[PDB]
RNA sequence: UGGCUCUGCCAACGCUACGGCUUGGCGGGCUUAGGUGGGGUUCGGCAAAACGUCGAUUACUGAAAAUGGAAAGGCGGGGCCGACUU
RNA sequence: AUCACCU
C-alpha cells in the first residue's frame, strides 16, 4: 500500500538494527530474518499492487512469521539477539503494520 | 553364554542394538510402506521402540496373512529380538543346522552334507524333513527352548508378545520364526547328536538330513527322530527317506552326493515365477490356493526365505 | 490453540534444530541455509495455514515438517562431518514428531 | 509403538523422498567437490539437489499434480544439473561415472516420480 | 513494452548497481537484496513483457515500490550510511522513470 | 522441443565460464545470472511439461532475462566486463534458443 | 562450498552522509553399510582350554532367585594345535 | 549376482 508500507518501515527501522546486532554466529539467521524484515514489505507492497488478499494474507502471514522472528531472536536465537524489550517495541511496531493488515484484509474483505 | 541370559531385554533395547534391528528391518524393505512410514520419523519411532519394549508395552501388530507379514515397528521388534535372542539360540545350535544362521547358511548345509559324506564315505543317508515346521511349531514346547536360554522375563515377554507362546503355529513370515523354528528343529538336531549318537548330519529349518554309514540304523534315527519331534515338538514328518548315497541327498535345493552336488532347483524357479507371473497377472487371489499348495509340498524343503522373496516382490 | 500450540512446539523444533543447523558448516551451507530455510521457515507454513484454516496449507506444513525430517535425515547422512548427529536427529525427531502429532490433529481437527 | 504418523501420508512422496535420498546421498558429496569455485552453480546444484526433496515432499502432502509435475520438473532440472555438472563445470563437477552413477539414481526417482505421477491422473 | 522499461531500468541499475554494492558489507543483506531487488526487477519487467498478464505488470511495479523502498530504506540504513539521500533522489528519478513507463504500461494494458 | 535445453545447454556452455568469472565483486549479479543462465533450463524443463504456452513465454522472459543479464554485465566495468565478444558470441547463442522458443511458442499457440 | 554483518594494511570500478563505505589485492583470524535384481566340503591329533549343550534358570548365596548364579561332570565340534592346502 | 562408495 502506502500507509502499512511506511508503518512497516518504522519496523524495519527498529528491528534492522536488532538484526545487525545478531552476530556473525547467526548470520545465516539474519539473512532469512532480514529476507523477513526487509522482504516483508515486498509482500506489503505486492499486496498494495496486488489486490488479491491472496498476497495481503501472505503479508499477514510475512507479519506473522516476523513475529516469530521476534520470539525466536529473543530466545530460540541462542544469543537471544532481540531482547524481551526489543521484542515489546518491535512487536508494538508489528501489531501496528498488523493492525493496517488487520484492517486492510478488513477493507478488501467486504464482501 | 554362561546359560542366563536375564537381562536382555535391557540389550534388545539398547539403541544401538534398536538401530542394529532398524537397519536390518530396513535392510531391503527400504521401499516398503513400513519402512517409508516409519523411516521419516525413525529414531523417535526407535526411541518409542526402545521405549515400548524397554516397558513391555509392546504390542505385535496383526500379522497381515497373504505368508504371514507384520509392520515394520513389528519386524523392527523382531529385528531387535533376534539381534540379542537369536545370538544366544544361534550359539546352541548344533553347527549342522544351517537355516537362519548367517554363518552357517543354505550353502554350507549342501557343501556341509557333502563334506561328511566325502568324509566317512557315508554308505547311507537319512532325510526326514519336518511337515508344517511353521504351523505346527509347538509355540509352546518352542517356548519350553526360548525359555532354557531367554531367562529373561521380559525378553521371555517380549519373545512371547512378538510370536505367543501359545497355539501350534510359529508365524512363517518373521525373523523370530526364523530363529525359533530353527531352535524349535534344533531340539531334533539335539536329539540327532546329543540323543542318538549321530554325528554326521545337517539341517536346514525343516530338512534334517543325517548321512550315516549304515542303513538301517538310519532308519531307527529316523523313526527315534519322528518319534522325538511328534511326542516332545508335534512336528509330523512329511517327507523322510534312508537311501543309499547314490540315491542323492534332496537337501537344501541340491542334491548331494559325496562327488557331485546337482542342483535340483526347479521346484523354487517354478513356485517364484508363478508368483511372480501371478502378481504381474493380477491374479493375486489363485496365488493364495497356489502358495497354501507349495506351502504344503517343497517349503518342507525350507523355502521360506523365498516366500518372503516372494512376500516382497510382488505382494 | 492450534497453529499457535503448534508454533510453540515448533519454536522448540527450532529451540533445538537452529543451533544445529547453526553449527552445520559452510561446506554444508546451503544444507544449512535450507535447512533453516525449512526450519525457520516452516513456522511460515504453520502461519499460513493457520492463518487460512485451509486443510492444504496444514498439509503443506506437514511437508515442511517432513522436508524437515528430510533435513535431520541429510544433515545426519552428511559427509564431511556428520552435521546432525543422530542423537540430534532423535531428538529432532523427537520434537518434530511433537510437531506433527499437534499439527496431526490440527489436520484431524480441520479434516 | 505405532509409527510417528506424519500426516498426508504419501507411499510415491515417501519413497520417491527415500530413493531421492539416495540420489542426495550420492550427488552432495560431489556437490561438495565442486570447486571453491563453481559454488553458485553448486548452491544452485545443491539448491536444486537438496531441494528437490521438498519438492516431492510437498507433491506427497499435496494433492495437487500441479506440485507432482513441479517435483518432475525439478528432477529434469536435477537431470539437467547433471548434464551441467559433468559437461559445463569446466573443472569437472560430475564425472562420467557420476553422472552415469547419479543419472540411473536420478532414474530410479524419476520411474518412481512417473508411477506416481501416473497414479494420482487416474 | 518489456524493452522500453528494461532499458530505462538498466539506467536504474546501473546507476544504482554501483552504489548496492558501496552498501556496505554490514548491510549485506539488505545490499544482497537491494541488489536483488534492483537486478531481478528487470526479469519482473521481462516477464510482464515476454507473458502480460496485467498480473506480472503489477509484481513488476511492486519491484519498482520494493526498489523505491529500498532506497528509503538504504538511505537512513543504520549505523554504516549505504545509499545517500541524494542517491536516492538520483536513484528515484531513474526509478520513476520506469515508475512513468510501467505505470503508463499498466495503464495501457488496463 | 527439449533441443532447447540442448541448445540452451550451449547458452550456459558459455555463458556459465562468463558467471563463475563475474568475481564476488559483482556475485548478487553473478547468482542472479547463475540464477537465470542455469534457471532457465528449470524454464525449458518446465516448458516441456505444460507446454501452456505461458511457462514457454516464462522462458522467453528468462531468454530475454539472459540477454539482460548478457547487457548488465558488459557494462559492470572492470576485468569483469563480459566482453562484447561475449555478449556477442552468447546474444548468438541465446537467440538460437530464442528462434527454438520462437519456434516453440508458435508451435504451441498455433494448435 | 567462490565465503566472513572481517578485520589490519593498501589501492582504485567506484560510492561517499567526507566518516567511511565498497571493491580488488595483501596478510591474519573465523570458516563397511546400503540399493537393485536372481571345493578347505583336505587329512590327522588334542579334544586340554575355549565354545556349545545337558547339568541348570540347578546346587548355592539369599525369606524368596528376586531380569544373581556356578561347578564337577557327561555329550558334542562349532573349537583347537598341526601338516597339507587354502 | 549386479550396482554404487570409501578403506
Amino acid at each position: 500500500q502506502m500507509l502499512i508500507v511506511e508503518r512497516y518501515e518504522r519496523v524495519i527501522s527498529y528491528l534492522y538494527p536488532i538484526a545487525q546486532s545478531i552476530p556473525r554466529k547467526h548470520g545465516v539467521a539474519r539473512e532469512m530474518f532480514l529476507k523477513c524484515l526487509l522482504g516483508q514489505v515486498e509482500l506489503f507492497i505486492v499486496a498494495g499492487k496486488s489486490n488479491q488478499v491472496s498476497k495481503l494474507y501472505a503479508a499477514d502471514a510475512g507479519l506473522a512469521m516476523l513475529r516469530f522472528w521476534l520470539r525466536f531472536l529473543a530466545g530460540i536465537q541462542k544469543p537471544h539477539a532481540m531482547t524481551p524489550h526489543q521484542v515489546e517495541t518491535a512487536q508494538v511496531l508489528i501489531a501496528e503494520v498488523g493492525r493496517i493488515l488487520g484492517s486492510w484484509i478488513a477493507r478488501v474483505n467486504r464482501k | 553364554m554362561g546359560k542366563r541370559h536375564r537381562n536382555l531385554i535391557d540389550q534388545i533395547t539398547t539403541w544401538e542394538n534398536l538401530l542394529d534391528a532398524y537397519r536390518k528391518t530396513s535392510h531391503g524393505k527400504r521401499r516398503t510402506w513400513g519402512y517409508l512410514e516409519f523411516k521419516e520419523y525413525d529414531l523417535a519411532n526407535l526411541l518409542a521402540l526402545q521405549a515400548e519394549l524397554k516397558a513391555g508395552n509392546y504390542e505385535r501388530g496383526p500379522y497381515r496373512e497373504f505368508i504371514s507379514a507384520l509392520e515394520f515397528k513389528d519386524r523392527l521388534v523382531q529385528h531387535a529380538l533376534c539381534n540379542i535372542v537369536a545370538p544366544i539360540f544361534e550359539a546352541g545350535l548344533l553347527p549342522y543346522t544351517y537355516a537362519c544362521r548367517p554363518d552357517k547358511g543354505t550353502h554350507a548345509g549342501v557343501c556341509h552334507v557333502q563334506a561328511e559324506l566325502r568324509r566317512t564315505r557315508a554308505t547311507h543317508f537319512l532325510k526326514s524333513d519336518f511337515s508344517k515346521f511353521f504351523p505346527s511349531i509347538d509355540r509352546a514346547a518352542l517356548y519350553a527352548m526360548i525359555d532354557k536360554k531367554i531367562h529373561c522375563a521380559a525378553t521371555r515377554r517380549l519373545l512371547r508378545v512378538v510370536l505367543p507362546d501359545e497355539g501350534v503355529g510359529i508365524p512363517i513370515g518373521s525373523l523370530t520364526s526364523q530363529l525359533f523354528a530353527n531352535v524349535y528343529g534344533g531340539a531334533v538336531d539335539r536329539l540327532l547328536h546329543d540323543e542318538l549318537k549321530q554325528r554326521h548330519w545337517a539341517r536346514y529349518m525343516d530338512d534334517i538330513v543325517v548321512l550315516g554309514d549304515d542303513p538301517e540304523e538310519l532308519r531307527a534315527v529316523f523313526y527315534r527322530l519322528r518319534d522325538f519331534a511328534s511326542e516332545r515338538l508335534g512336528l509330523k514328518i512329511s517327507h523322510w527317506q534312508v537311501a543309499p548315497v547314490s540315491r542323492g541327498i534332496n537337501f537344501l535345493g541340491y542334491r548331494i552326493w559325496p562327488t557331485h552336488k546337482l542342483l535340483r532347483k526347479s521346484s523354487v524357479k517354478r513356485a517364484k515365477r508363478k508368483v511372480a507371473n501371478f502378481i504381474k497377472h493380477g491374479e493375486d487371489e489363485s496365488l493364495q490356493r497356489f502358495l497354501a499348495s507349495w506351502s504344503g509340498h517343497a517349503q518342507w524343503a525350507d523355502t521360506h526365505n523365498l516366500f518372503t522373496w516372494m512376500e516382497e516382490q510382488y505382494g
